[PDB]
């Protein structure tokens, strides 16, 4: 829902 | 039709294997079940292998070979999950993990991946049990461990810390020096006290994966264009991202392709990712000169050659390692230059990456061995933000005297000068300056609204907003993907924050705090006495963690105040109401830096070693507040304490911040462009020139 940076 | 033939034909298989020769040992594992059909460790062998190669259809129909030879073969389910996983088959891997775990109780590695599967969707407790028992099964399981460490990180849990850091740094040493992939992620490297050449190593390897993947195509290198001519004078840059769409990444550069000179510049944006229906994917797509969909062409050699014969000269690398990424793309060479840019903090460790686009604060020529690119420098700062054009709103304020402080009932909203201006006893206060409406009626009649949680009201025609109820109001206007058209009021009642007190912050997510960090917390907030520090259930499993190590170093419950994750434009907007934000130094802010600074919010830094780490010092440097970053821990404390217990001293430096956001090049993503403009013309002229790559550091 609320999009982050991720590996 | 001899098993024993083909034993021996494994057995070589497996030899050239070892020596990385996985050309040779295919052509043998395949001649070892021509022999043998029903062999079952070669149909495993095979498909494992083809699953490096990223040939995954073929390797999923060799798993289940193996597996309907030798239905105990519980490795084999194990690994034939982790091809579906690849494969987006989430639903179907996690039943090939259940189903190993049935069959044989005792096997980690299943337990591990399982974990892996939790992981990914977010539930990280029962990650966290996963993993546990994957070690209990088998105490000496690096990829286990190192995945544990990360989701522990995750939620703040700290027990045995340093041991656990140091068994970390152990882990992978063993691992680099025994020539295997290491387990932690480049893209966490960063908060882990590696020995640093080795986190570049780290980046090296996981470059590797890619190697294997393309040399499957047999790709001839690509013939680069020599000069501008057949591109009529302008040069090609391509931005490859799967972030064009609702992602940090778009929120920081979405205005960057169309703000490009087209007399210089023909600009393509190549999306790695299906249109998300936002604005955000909207505004590129509308802007680019080009716009390429390649989440339409999923093979990697099709669309590097799509790349190619659109004719790219510097090609943009903006995921690194994150999420969504095909550096395969990259890896097949399709462009004469090729720059990391923004989405990825820290090396590739690849040869295929040529340069970094960095800046001196951020990367000084000092630590030019911490990448494996050559570095370019942006003249300031190489981060940028979409704030100015996203949130106009926030660039004046109004408050309300509830009794003069700038934070602690705001008002924002286009249309507020003409709101102002209809409203009889305003005050200016001089700093551009600042509105104040004094406690009248309808003063009374906002603060009601905001105490009795509704939505709106209406005030001489005015629509007032409560900022807590956005995404009722225009949803479109919460994500950031429009400009709020009503004036938003935003109080510290609202979040449970004390009129009266001062507000340290930190709105980043929970894994970059550290026990250090928190400790420098602590004793900032010993020293301040009244303040708070208020901080995000980002996410919520780790707050009683955090309220747990603070009581420990003796502070109250009530010191410290959660609150929920919000959508964009609230987050942004909220920030008004601290009074200055503590910026973790194991891992900056970044985009979350630059949503601080937008309102106005001065930030303490402590600039580390690694990229990642020096991000919010270089951010502060380009704002022009030197005073705001601390050369060590003692420093950092002294600052925070300093900003809190000397209010004149607070308005001074809050105003300074207030000033130079909009007058500073921070902000400003035309000068940017620009800027990034100059830099690919110095890139291309040293390139047609004949050179091989080598630093642009002006
Ligand atoms: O790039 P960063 O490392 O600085 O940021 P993250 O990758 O950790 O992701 C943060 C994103 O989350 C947004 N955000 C923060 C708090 C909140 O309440 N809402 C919210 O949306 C940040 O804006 C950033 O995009």
């Amino acid at each position: 829902v609320t999009p982050v940076s991720t590996a | 039709s001899c098993p024993t033939h083909a034993d021996s034909l494994n057995n070589l298989a497996n030899i050239k294997r070892e020596q990385g020769n996985i050309e040779e040992a295919v052509r043998l594992y395949r001649k070892a079940l021509e022999v043998f059909p029903e062999f079952a460790a070669a149909h495993s062998n095979l498909a494992s292998v083809l699953q490096q190669q990223g040939k995954l259809q073929e390797a999923l129909m060799h798993y289940k070979e193996a597996i309907r030879i030798s239905p105990t073969f519980a490795d084999a389910y194990s690994n034939m999950g982790n091809t579906l996983k690849e494969m987006q088959d989430v639903q179907g891997a996690l039943q090939c993990y259940t189903r190993a775990i049935q069959i044989n109780p005792a096997f980690a590695d299943a337990h591990s991946n399982l974990a892996s599967i939790h992981k990914d969707s977010g539930n990280i407790p029962e990650a966290i049990a996963s993993y546990r028992t994957a070690l209990k099964l088998k105490p000496d399981f690096p990829d286990a461990y190192c995945n544990l460490a990360h989701c522990l990180q995750i939620v703040c849990d700290w027990t045995d810390y340093d041991e656990r850091m140091k068994k970390l740094v152990s882990i992978v040493a063993d691992q680099l020096e025994k020539n295997r992939l290491p387990s932690v992620h480049p893209h966490h490297s960063m908060l882990y006290p590696l020995s640093h050449g080795f986190r570049k190593a780290i980046a090296e390897r996981h470059g590797n994966l890619c190697l294997d993947k393309i040399n499957v195509l047999h790709k001839p290198p690509y013939e680069h264009p020599k000069d501008l001519k057949l591109s009529d004078g302008r040069l090609r840059v391509g931005y490859v991202s799967s972030d064009f769409g609702n992602h940090p990444t778009s929120h920081l550069m979405q205005s960057i392709p169309g703000m490009h000179n087209p007399d210089k510049f023909e600009v393509f944006c190549y999306a790695l990712s299906p249109d998300d229906g936002t604005n955000f994917r909207v505004k590129v797509m509308a802007e680019a000169n080009h716009f390429i969909d390649l989440s339409q062409i999923p093979c990697n050699g099709k669309a590097a050659d799509r790349i190619h014969q659109d004719g790219i000269h510097i090609l943009v690398n903006m995921n690194g390692y994150t999420k969504g990424a095909r550096n395969e793309l990259f890896a097949l060479r399709p462009a004469p230059i090729q720059a990391m840019w923004l989405g990825y903090p820290g090396t590739s460790g690849a040869l295929f990456m040529d340069y970094i686009i960095t800046d001196q604060e951020t990367s000084p020529a000092e630590v030019a061995e911490q990448y494996s690119e050559k570095l370019a420098y942006m003249p300031h700062t190489f981060f940028i933000g979409d704030h100015a054009n996203m949130f106009p709103h926030l660039k004046k304020k109004a408050v309300i005297d509830f009794k003069i402080y700038d934070n602690r009932i705001v008002l924002n909203g286009i249309d507020l000068k003409a709101f102002l201006d209809s409203l009889p006893d305003v005050k200016i206060v001089k700093m551009l300056n600042m509105p104040v409406i004094p406690m009248n009626t309808i003063a009374e009649a906002v603060i009601e609204m905001i105490n009795r949680g509704q939505i709106q009201i209406t005030i001489n025609g005015f629509s007032i907003s409560n900022g807590l109820a956005t995404t009722q109001i225009n949803n479109k206007a919460a994500t950031g993907e429009e400009v709020p058209r009503t004036i938003i009021v935003t109080t510290r009642s609202q979040y449970g924050l004390p009129e009266d007190a001062i507000v340290y912050c930190n709105f980043n997510q929970l894994y970059k705090i550290d026990p250090s960090t928190l400790q420098m917390w602590a004793n900032i907030l010993k020293r301040v006495p009244n303040s708070v520090l208020w901080l995000l259930r980002f996410p919520a499993v780790g707050e009683p963690n955090i309220q747990q190590y603070a009581q420990n170093m003796g502070l109250p419950q009530n010191r410290i105040i959660f609150s929920p994750v919000a959508p964009k434009e609230e987050h942004v907007r909220r920030g008004q109401l601290a009074d200055v934000c503590l910026d973790t130094p194991l891992c900056n802010g970044h985009t979350t830096g630059m949503d601080v600074l937008w309102a106005g919010t001065p930030m303490v830094t402590m600039p580390g070693e690694t990229l990642a780490s020096r991000v919010a010092a270089s951010q502060l440097t380009c704002l022009g507040c030197l005073e705001l970053i601390a050369k060590n821990r003692q420093e950092y404390e002294d600052i925070a304490v300093k900003l809190g217990t000397d209010l004149e001293y607070l308005k001074k430096v809050r105003g300074k911040v207030w000033k130079q956001r909009i007058s500073s090049p921070l902000f400003n993503t035309k000068q940017y462009t620009m800027e990034l403009e100059r830099l690919y013309l110095q890139m291309w002229e040293h390139y047609a020139a004949g050179n091989k790559p080598d630093h642009m550091i002006k």
